[PDB]
């Protein structure tokens, strides 16, 4: 079978403009394991990004956590972009500090 | 006691074509990674200073040898038998094996395998049992594995003798980290409108350990049954994140509070007011 990914974006701490935080993109529920995940700042790829080693759930579906330090500002837009064999194009999920 | 009560290793082996297999592997206590695996050399990466538990450096090197030889050997054999088993590329195999401590002191061991993201086999009382979703392929596989010298006896010893020793030893070795209590922070926001004259009240709870947590919206002592909990999501530092949302009328927010209870906060419940 195959499974499309779920994508959840969230900061570690409440956002405070100009204060250092961690931006997280949790990608889960997908199969097969090959996947491409970028964090974006104003539409451009962030270079420094950390991720977990691959793991999977009880139903055999995979999951990964991508994360980077960042400083939220008022202007700057952040997002997670995922590509997977099950998607007819890349999925982009924006960070929204109020969700 | 609190924190994890099980240890397991996983395997993900991805077969692109006859030339190209890749295997990814790791060791876990529940949800917390404690071993990595460097695929190319076939060696373990110990992620915590107590990840060897109470095992000797010699027994650990011997276990890494077992897993190295299993991983390359398995990948080679799969590639060599893919024609016979009518496999189409690409395909992906997964495995999980380990043991778990039950409330009465009983330790139960398990091993399961997958193909195509579906159950393929399991080990039940020392034998290979094919799963229904694996079909005639899984039957063939379990009829074949018993022909290999030492495989089934090694799997037996690792599951039922080695794993329970390792698990009690590492839960004891890592107990200062594993049973630590870490208090969350919490905060409120107004989420995307769920509709005209409605507000989405969001209560965020982040940085708790261990994982079990309780979060509810309230009007004084009254639980709001409309509370929706999100997924518990990981942070990178061995803590978790969760939101609880309540869809409320635009004039009904006042008097509402988010209440958080956690093992680290006994006598210290967090209560946050919207207005
Ligand atoms: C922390 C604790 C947590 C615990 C929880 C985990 C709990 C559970 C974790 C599960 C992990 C399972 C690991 C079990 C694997 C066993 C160790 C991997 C091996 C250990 C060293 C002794 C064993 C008994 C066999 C050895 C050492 C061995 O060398 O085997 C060969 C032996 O070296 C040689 C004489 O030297 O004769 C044959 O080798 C020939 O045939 C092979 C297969 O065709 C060829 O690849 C090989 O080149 C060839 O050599 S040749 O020179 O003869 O041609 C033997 O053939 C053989 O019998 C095959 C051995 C070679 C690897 C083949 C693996 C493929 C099948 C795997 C399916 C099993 C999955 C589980 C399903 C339920
Ligand atoms: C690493 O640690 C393991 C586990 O040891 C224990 O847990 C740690 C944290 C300490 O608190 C120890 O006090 C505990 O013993 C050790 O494994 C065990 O070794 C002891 C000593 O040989 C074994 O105790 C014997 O067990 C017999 C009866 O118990 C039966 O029930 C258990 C339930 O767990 C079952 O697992 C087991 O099959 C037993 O048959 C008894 O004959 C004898 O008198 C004595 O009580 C104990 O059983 C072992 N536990 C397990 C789970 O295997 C390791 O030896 C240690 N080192 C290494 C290198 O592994
Ligand atoms: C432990 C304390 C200190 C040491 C720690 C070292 C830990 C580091 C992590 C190690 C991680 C790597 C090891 C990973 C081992 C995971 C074990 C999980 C076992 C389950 C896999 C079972 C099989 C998986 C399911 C099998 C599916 C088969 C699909 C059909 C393929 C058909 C084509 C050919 C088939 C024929 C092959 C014939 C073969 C003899
Ligand atoms: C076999 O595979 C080689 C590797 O291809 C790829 O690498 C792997 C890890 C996958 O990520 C896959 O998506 C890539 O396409 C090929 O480069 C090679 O040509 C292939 N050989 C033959 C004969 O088909």
């Amino acid at each position: 079978i195959q499974r499309t990914p779920k994508i959840q974006v969230y900061s570690r701490h409440p956002a405070e403009n100009g204060k250092s935080n961690f931006l997280n993109c949790y990608v889960s529920g997908f199969h097969p394991s090959d996947i491409e995940v970028d964090l974006l700042k104003n539409g451009e790829r962030i270079e420094k990004v950390e991720h977990s080693d691959l793991s999977f759930s009880k139903d055999w579906s995979f999951y990964l956590l991508y994360y980077t330090e960042f400083t939220p500002t008022e202007k700057d837009e952040y997002a997670c972009r995922v590509n997977h064999v099950t998607l007819s194009q890349p999925k982009i999920v924006k960070w929204d500090r109020d969700m | 006691f609190q924190g994890p009560t099980s240890f397991h290793v996983i395997q993900t082996s991805s077969f692109t074509n006859s030339t190209w297999a890749q295997t990814q592997g790791s060791g876990w206590l529940d949800d917390l990674q404690i071993h990595g695996w460097d695929s190319d050399s076939g060696t373990a990466i110990f992620l915590k200073p107590w990840s060897k538990g109470n095992f000797s450096d010699k027994e650990v090197a011997e276990l890494e040898e077992i897993f190295r030889v299993y991983i390359f050997g398995f990948a080679r054999e799969v590639q060599d038998f893919a024609g016979d088993f009518q496999m189409k590329y690409p395909f992906e195999i997964q495995g999980i094996a380990g043991c778990e401590l039950h409330s009465g002191g009983a330790i139960v061991s398990f091993l399961r395998g997958a193909l195509g993201g579906l159950d393929f086999l399991s080990v039940k009382n020392a034998s290979c049992v094919p799963s229904p979703e694996g079909g005639s392929r899984a039957q063939k596989f379990c009829a074949l594995i018993i022909q290999y010298q030492g495989i089934m006896e090694t799997v037996r010893i690792l599951l039922y003798e080695t794993c329970p020793r390792y698990l009690l030893g590492v839960l004891n070795a890592g107990k200062a980290d594993l049973q630590r209590q870490v208090k969350p922070e919490a905060w409120l926001s107004s989420g995307p409108s769920p509709g005209p004259g409605r507000l989405q009240l969001v209560c965020h709870v982040s940085g708790f350990y261990p994982k079990p947590v309780w979060v509810m919206w309230m009007r004084g002592e009254q639980e709001q049954q409309g509370t929706q909990l999100g997924d518990i999501l990981p942070n990178a530092n061995w803590t978790w994140y969760l939101r609880a949302t309540l869809d409320v009328a635009d004039g009904e927010a006042a008097g509402l509070s988010c209440r958080v209870k956690h093992s680290s906060l006994e006598g210290q419940d967090i209560i946050l007011y919207w207005r």
